[PDB]
């Protein structure tokens, strides 16, 4: 034969297939789990990148066959359908190719090992489904405060933990709003940790309300006001250029006098206008004026100079007021009244040490807080508002999706006992395809008790021993809903623990590494050109 | 291609040691020199530890982040950096708990952050305050890096230049005390004079020469100006290039270069300045209206630069020439001067006070010891900046490794479960500090290390150190043999966020 | 050039376990296509060339001869398979190497030996509380005869073969032999012979001792069959007159004695045939030819002779008529002389055959075949002695449990549910010990060629809805109930199989180093 290739088939093309894709299984076998080690990703420059990380993982690793190149797109189909899970699908549908290649040599056709895929792909969902828990227990039952306090014990942050784990459940409960038909999810933007020298760690205080890290500066305004009113400007008040880059020509001595002359009358006009809409709390990026400070304490408006933009960004959400760019309305010069105000009700200069803070209270719509960390040095405080934000997306990213599920091994040890049961029901050549899934669902174990520093013998038939006498005997001295604790070594309870992970996360998983399995095991034939 | 398991772990073991292997001799004063061997026949015999492995190429990823982490660790602090990388290969050189007892990194680097937390407590007992305002007890802390030195004959004056640098930066006010001497201690080089003559001037010098004598050559008031925008021909938006080669084409260019430029530069010297400081460059016709009114032309400096310029006098950063106001003065500043030093022009806009940037004059005989100056000096002002930071010492030479690894031990006692294994292995790995010191002398190792030992458990552990010329063991309270807390605090925590970042690596894959 | 081993072969670790696991295979390959009644048979041929056709598993291994270490390990569970309960060898060579199959790839990723050898001491020792509660005692159920039910077992296992047409009649006769016997049964007192040509129809059951008759030399129209209480003699003497060992040769150069010497050589032949004359032996029976000239003599004296006889059947006769057998003439008295009550000379399938009947000691009996090939009488011997195991079997032990892979597939799901309730290191070693007795029905199709996995599958179904007594089908390509299809084991044999396995499978498991001693 004269071709323009080489052409190989047979089995021997369904064993180089499953052993070039269980190879990508073990780059992501170590990096699984909050305890994952850490791999070097060798770039063809020279330099290398230490990520631990297995979403960057996968990304960045180059694998030139066409084998391992199906599992490089399935972590496309997870981060754009949830957003995680993406090693998980990996760990699972690789070990599901090397028992259906164990199918291959015992004289079994893969047609009959991809239809009961699909059968025990979508009674994994069904047992999952008849076993869950719904997004509830907020406030007065406690699988929470625990739940945040696992994620809190790896900083020094864990010495005192029920103190700080009541921070950050208020926190959580507080920036709930549904504002689409009853959906409550919770917003990328969380409280503003701020900190400062408060003598110890054990002086934070939970403020009802955003603080701002500024100071107003002079003393004789007054510091307690009772308006509603927030204007919100980002136009100077200050001295003003036309462009950083672009200036207007200056020849005479004298007219450089006058505009200058001009200046401080232009200065008279727009504090007349501004004060006008009775709007006491004054926030400018550009900076405020030295004599228009001085109208501001015989008014009483509370006004503070060179705030941060992003800050402001904020600020006018809470209020529901709108930024305003420039002052000039593109032929003369206006406040633009009753547009770019907002509602409050109490506005206190708090006395926090090192650095005098502003607080908002009672705004339109903001539903945000801040967290004061008074400590005793930069080196615990900048640890410790990494340890509220680790804890903040733990707790955020339970409560959205409707319903959860007790995860971290909990699941695949409950479907290796059901889909084994299961698959002794059916028989018609396919009861071999399902009790293999449910020994490849074991590897989610396995592979945690070998990055926990356990025996992976003792430790993974822990939880299937659990997991077996809740379907012998209905009796409530079966433990149900049995978790894994990497950290000591010892299977425990879900729900005491708080441990728990979407449903999304675990039916999109489950769904997607049964497809992948499926398209690598009906390559039976390999041609190149 | 690949590879993945228990081999890279010893695998990356073994780069690190390899790397600690080289410089492990090179440590103390009896440092035995290195030679390199290059392509081309030459041979440098430098037994710096900084400069071995800069001319060594590697090919291990694990030995390339050996290099860098030292040499970030060499941006930080001028000293400690041969202690980090010998450090670094000893706590990964006892293999038999890592491989033949089949234990997982995460119990080792469970035990080495848990031996982190010792390191810190530790070095506060055995710590000394300093009388920082006395000048005797900073002359016996720089003083280890002056020796055996050119600028050994001037150590009275030379200390002067690094403490007076150290004292201007630091900003008491802010209370953090941050010293930056890449920025607001800016070190130039001039050529001429003697050692004696290099000074420290409260200022900021410019090297641009003087080249013509219409110029300010003495003001008292000096009325300085900043700008941004450049002193040239027009551009528009696009990228199109300027092209003369027409004889039409050249009378039109220039009657627009003209124009342009004498509409800027009326716009500053109807304020009357006297030396102009454009941020991008002067043209050759723009130096011929500025030569008129008799401005000294200083361009090509940098934004960064161009701060330091304002927080001298006090001037004002303005973005277009057209757009000058009066408040771009520069008054209070001492004296503008273009008073020429062996042959080389230099701008004064020096001060009486601290205007929070400062620079260092240097002068010497030939441009060789130019050259020998600098990098001693820096060396010895970031010593001297880790004393001003924090005013506490520890015991050097190798009294601080025996007093770090007697508490080890006695920790261990009372530490209960798998990991105390790990942790003992810490507290030997510590010893290889004292270890080459004796071996570098030549004295017998382990006769002296033992009796060392012994000193240590009995007698205070804040004494009986190792003198590293004798060969014998001293006191450290009676020889200024002293290190600095700051530098020992970071030299321990390198070895372990080290040993951290190359155990927890557990494959090696390619990939761009 | 100091060296410690200098020709010392050993080696210990990790490879030694799996280097002897997989060299445990080799003999369960030489074994494996030989299980089930419808198994391939091996060539085996010897040192001078003679080739041997079986399918027996203690014949395989008797003349396999391995000299691998772990390969002897299953020769003496063999041996003490005969000795335990009578045969055996190659249901506990396969199932002792799948112990280690399933087992082999968890000793390679780090799993202790002695923790697997505390896995199959306790999976074993359920195995035989879990067949005592499943086998039922079958001796007067439904009000049934025991013959009955001794004729219905032998019909399946005489199924599907030559005489499956005629099992009716084959299903008789194997139930009266036995039954001819005493309560000490064995399996070799009924003795099987072969007569070429006739149909199925003819054959026979002699009740005491018939042996193939090739003694094809004269002696017709005399020497009366029919004796009331003849005296049965067991000889090694060659009768003829010129033998190849009873001659004389005397050289003297007299013609008187030349008369003599002829005469002195007949003496060595008269004075030997003189001597059965005296102690009373009416029939003659030799393992050497008899000549014309001594079957002249009996027929005079009225007595009968046969030579030819092999040395099985003269052993046979012994133990039947209850004398000994003597080599010597001189030596032979009533001490050694039989007794009968029919002995008769008959013409079944057109030659002579020899017969007694009425012996005080008849513990011995005899089954002849007929047909036209006997290649076709030989695949019939095997299988009607397979039909007499079953049927000895089951007056010995009352308490059965279904065979056909019915008590394997039953101990398979015990034993993965006893799994799931055991935390630690015992679950996925007993989990594997229950999939490993899986071999057992599944060898049963692969032998049988029907589809393994299709019958296998829907083996487990129908054991997961409550069949206890299921298993595979030799006749049929399915499943059937094999306690109500009369396809029984003995509850002793199964349990005493599983305790052989397990120490077989232990005894390689324990063993990590090798020591050679240079000689
Ligand atoms: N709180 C917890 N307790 C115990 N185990 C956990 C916990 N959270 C997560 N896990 C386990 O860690 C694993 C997640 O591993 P990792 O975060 O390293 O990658 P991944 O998120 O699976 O990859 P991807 O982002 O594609 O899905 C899960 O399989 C889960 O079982
Ligand atoms: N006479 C001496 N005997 C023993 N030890 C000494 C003696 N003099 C100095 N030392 C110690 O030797 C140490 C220097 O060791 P080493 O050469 O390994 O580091 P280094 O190269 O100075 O560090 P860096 O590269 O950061 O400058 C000093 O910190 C000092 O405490
Ligand atoms: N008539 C039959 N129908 C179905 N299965 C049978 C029948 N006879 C035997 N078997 C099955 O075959 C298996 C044994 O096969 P085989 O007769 O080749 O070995 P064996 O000679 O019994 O072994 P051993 O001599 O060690 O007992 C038994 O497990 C039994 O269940």
């Amino acid at each position: 034969l004269s071709v323009f290739g080489d052409r190989s088939t047979g089995e021997t093309i369904r064993s180089q297939n499953v052993m070039a894709a269980a190879s990508i299984a073990n780059i992501v076998k170590s990096s699984l789990g909050p305890v994952g080690l850490d791999k070097m990703l060798v770039d063809d420059i020279g330099d290398v990148t230490i990520t631990n990380d297995g979403a960057t993982i996968l990304k960045l690793l180059e694998v030139e066959h066409p084998a391992a190149k199906v599992l490089c797109e399935l972590a496309d189909l997870q981060d754009k359908e949830v957003g995680d899970g993406t090693t998980s699908v990996v760990i699972i549908a690789a070990e599901l190719l090397k028992n259906a290649d164990e199918l291959v040599k015992q004289k079994i056709h893969p047609t009959s090992v991809i239809s009961g895929y699909r059968l025990a792909c979508k009674e994994a969902v069904r047992y999952i489904n008849e076993n869950l828990i719904v997004n509830t227990d907020e406030l007065g039952r406690d699988c929470l405060i625990n739940a945040a306090k696992t994620s809190m014990s790896s900083k020094i942050i864990g010495i005192n933990g029920d103190f700080f784990a009541n921070m950050v459940v208020d926190a959580v409960l507080a920036i709930k709003y549904t504002d689409i038909r009853g959906q409550p999810r919770y917003p990328v933007n969380s409280v503003n940790i701020l900190k400062a020298h408060g003598r110890s760690q054990m002086e934070s205080m939970l403020i009802s309300g955003y603080a701002l890290n500024c100071v107003v500066g002079s003393q004789g305004m007054p510091k307690r006001i009772v308006n509603a009113k927030i204007a919100c400007l980002d136009f100077s008040l200050q001295k003003t250029k036309m462009k950083l880059g672009v200036q207007v020509v200056i020849t005479d001595p004298e007219k450089l006098d006058q505009i200058r002359q001009r200046e401080s009358d232009i200065t008279k006009e727009r504090i007349q206008k501004i004060l006008a809409t009775g709007a006491n709390v004054i926030l400018t990026t550009g900076g405020i004026d030295d004599m228009c400070l001085k109208y501001f304490v015989e008014a009483g408006a509370m006004a503070v100079r060179r705030v941060l933009k992003r800050d402001l960004k904020r600020i006018a959400k809470a209020s529901g007021a709108t930024i305003l760019s420039t002052l000039a309305n593109l032929e003369g010069e206006e406040t633009f009244e009753a547009a770019m105000l907002g509602q409050a009700e109490e506005v206190v200069q708090e006395r926090i040490c090192d650095d005098e803070l502003i607080l908002i209270k009672n705004t339109k719509a903001r539903t945000s807080a801040s967290i004061i960390l008074r400590g005793a040095n930069d080196f615990m405080c900048d640890e410790m508002e990494r340890s509220l934000h680790d804890a903040l997306c733990v707790v955020k990213r339970v409560l959205e999706s409707k319903s959860v599920v007790p995860g971290g091994g909990a699941v695949e040890a409950a479907l290796s006992i059901y889909l084994e049961n299961y698959a002794t029901s059916m028989g018609s050549r396919e009861q071999l395809a399902i009790a293999e899934f449910a020994r490849s669902l074991l590897v989610i174990p396995n592979t945690l008790a070998v990055n926990a520093a356990q025996d992976s013998t003792d430790l993974v038939a822990k939880l299937r021993a659990f997991h077996n006498e809740a379907q012998v005997n209905p009796e409530r001295k079966n433990l149900k809903w049995i978790g894994l604790d990497l950290s000591n070594g010892k299977p425990r309870d879900n729900k005491q623990a708080g441990v728990f992970e979407p449903t999304i996360v675990k039916v999109k998983s489950l769904k997607f590494a049964t497809e992948a399995a499926i398209t690598i095991l009906r390559i039976d034939d390999l041609i190149k050109l | 291609k690949r590879e993945s398991g228990r081999k890279v772990q010893s695998g990356n073991i073994n780069a690190a040691k390899t790397i600690a292997d080289i410089i492990r001799t090179c440590l103390g004063p009896k440092s035995m020199m290195k030679m390199l061997l290059d392509p081309m026949g030459g041979i440098v015999m430098t037994n710096d530890g900084n400069a071995i492995l800069r001319e060594i190429q590697v090919q291990h990823p694990a030995a390339k982040s050996m290099i860098e982490i030292s040499r970030t660790q060499d941006e930080e602090v001028g000293d400690g950096t041969t202690s980090v990388i010998i450090l670094a290969g000893e706590m990964l050189s006892v293999a038999e708990h890592f491989l033949e007892q089949q234990m997982h990194p995460t119990v080792v680097i469970s035990a080495y952050r848990k031996a982190l937390d010792d390191m810190i407590s530790t070095l506060k007992k055995i710590s000394i305050p300093v009388d920082i305002s006395d000048s005797d007890m900073m002359l016996n802390i720089i003083n280890s890096s002056i020796t055996t030195k050119a600028i050994s004959r001037w150590s009275s004056l030379a200390c002067n230049i690094a403490l007076d640098a150290v004292k201007m930066v630091q900003f008491e006010e802010n209370g953090r005390k941050e010293i930056d001497i890449k920025k607001y201690a800016r070190v130039e080089k001039i050529p001429g004079g003697i050692i004696e003559d290099s000074c420290v001037l409260r200022g900021v010098m410019i090297n641009k020469d003087v080249t013509h004598p219409r110029m300010r050559r003495y003001i008292k008031n000096p009325r300085i100006v900043l700008l941004d925008s450049s002193l040239e021909y027009k551009k528009g938006e696009s990228q199109t290039d300027i092209e003369i080669t027409r004889e039409e084409d050249f009378t039109r260019i220039l009657q627009m270069e003209e124009e342009y430029i004498q509409q800027l530069c009326e716009d500053i010297i109807q304020l009357k300045p006297d030396v102009v400081i454009t941020e991008k460059g002067i043209s050759d016709l723009a130096q011929h209206y500025l030569m008129r009114a008799n401005i000294t032309a200083i361009r090509r400096v940098r934004k960064t630069d161009n701060n330091r310029i304002a927080r001298a006098c006090g001037a004002r950063i303005v973005s277009r020439p057209e757009e000058l106001r009066e408040d771009d003065v520069g008054t209070g500043a001492g004296l503008l001067e273009i008073k020429k030093i062996g042959d080389e022009y230099f701008t004064f806009i020096t001060d009486c006070k601290d205007p929070k940037a400062c620079t260092i004059l240097l002068r010497g005989a030939s441009k060789e010891i130019l050259s020998e100056v600098e990098r001693n000096l820096q060396d010895a002002m970031q010593v001297c900046r880790n004393v001003l930071l924090d005013p506490q010492l520890v015991p050097g030479g190798g009294a601080s490794e025996m007093a770090v690894a007697h508490a080890l031990t006695e920790k261990s006692k009372a530490m209960t479960g798998v990991e105390q294994w790990p942790y003992r292995a810490v507290a030997q790995a510590l010893e290889v500090i004292p270890r080459t010191l004796i071996q570098n002398c030549g004295a017998s190792t382990i006769r002296l290390l033992t009796s060392l030992r012994a000193k240590h458990t009995q007698e205070n552990c804040e004494t009986w150190g190792v003198n590293g010329e004798t060969g014998t063991l001293v006191d450290m309270k009676e020889l200024g043999i002293w290190e600095p807390l700051a530098v020992k605090l970071q030299t321990y925590k390198t070895a372990v966020e080290t040993a951290v970042l190359l155990l927890r690596i557990d494959d090696i894959v390619s990939g761009h | 050039v100091i060296l410690l081993k200098e020709g010392t072969d050993s080696s210990q670790g990790i490879p030694q376990l799996v280097s002897n696991i997989s060299a445990c295979q080799v003999i369960a390959e030489a074994v494996r296509t030989t299980l089930g009644p419808r198994g391939m048979d091996k060539l085996i041929v010897d040192g001078r060339g003679k080739a041997t056709i079986s399918n027996d598993g203690a014949t395989i291994l008797k003349l396999l001869d391995v000299v691998h270490p772990a390969a002897k390990t299953l020769v003496d569970i063999a041996k003490s398979q005969d000795a335990e309960v009578g045969d055996g060898t190659t249901s506990v060579t396969l199932l002792a190497a799948e112990f280690l199959k399933q087992v082999k790839p968890y000793v390679e990723e780090g799993l202790h030996p002695q923790i697997i050898i505390r896995a199959f001491r306790t999976a074993t020792q359920l195995a035989v509380n879990k067949i005592k509660e499943i086998a039922v005692t079958v001796k007067k159920a439904d009000k049934v005869e025991q013959r009955k039910l001794l004729e219905k077992c032998a019909m399946t296992a005489l199924s599907s073969k030559l005489i499956s047409q005629q099992k009716a009649f084959f299903a008789k006769m194997v139930v009266d032999a036995v039954m001819m016997l005493d309560d000490l049964l064995q399996l070799k007192m009924i003795g099987i012979k072969k007569v070429q040509g006739g149909a199925l129809e003819d054959s026979q059951l002699v009740a005491g001792v018939a042996f193939k008759k090739t003694f094809s030399y004269a002696g017709f129209e005399m020497q009366p069959k029919k004796y009331h209480n003849p005296k049965i003699a067991l000889l090694n003497v060659e009768l003829e007159l010129k033998a190849e060992k009873d001659n004389a040769e005397i050289r003297v150069h007299t013609v008187e004695d030349y008369q003599a010497i002829v005469d002195a050589e007949w003496n060595i032949l008269y004075d030997k045939l003189e001597k059965i004359h005296h102690s009373g032996a009416k029939v003659v029976s030799s393992k050497l030819p008899i000549g014309d000239v001594a079957t002249q003599y009996f027929a005079d004296r009225d007595m009968f002779c046969a030579g030819r006889v092999p040395e099985e059947d003269l052993k046979r006769t012994m133990m039947a008529c209850g004398g000994s057998i003597q080599t010597s003439v001189n030596a032979l008295s009533a001490d050694v002389l039989g007794r009968c009550q029919v002995f008769e000379e008959t013409q079944i399938g057109g030659e002579r055959y020899n017969f007694f009947t009425g012996c005080p000691k008849a513990k011995t009996c005899t089954f002849i075949l007929r047909g036209g090939a006997e290649q076709f009488m030989e695949e019939t011997e095997r299988s009607l002695h397979d039909a007499i195991m079953i049927v000895r079997r089951a007056i010995k032990n009352d308490s059965v449990v279904a065979g056909g892979g019915a008590i394997e597939m039953e101990l398979s799901k015990y034993l993965r549910d006893y799994s799931r309730t055991i935390p630690g290191k015992q679950q996925l070693l007993i989990g594997a010990y229950a999939k490993a007795l899986e071999i057992i029905p599944r060898q049963l199709c692969d032998n049988a060629g029907f589809d393994a996995t299709n019958i296998l599958n829907k083996l487990r179904a129908r054991h997961a809805q409550g069949g206890t007594w299921y298993g595979v089908d030799i006749n049929n390509e399915d499943i059937a109930d094999n306690f109500e299809a009369f396809v029984w084991e003995p509850a002793m044999v199964r349990i005493n199989a599983l305790t052989a396995a397990s120490e077989a499978a232990c005894l390689i498991v324990s063993v990590d180093e090798t020591i050679k001693n240079p000689r």
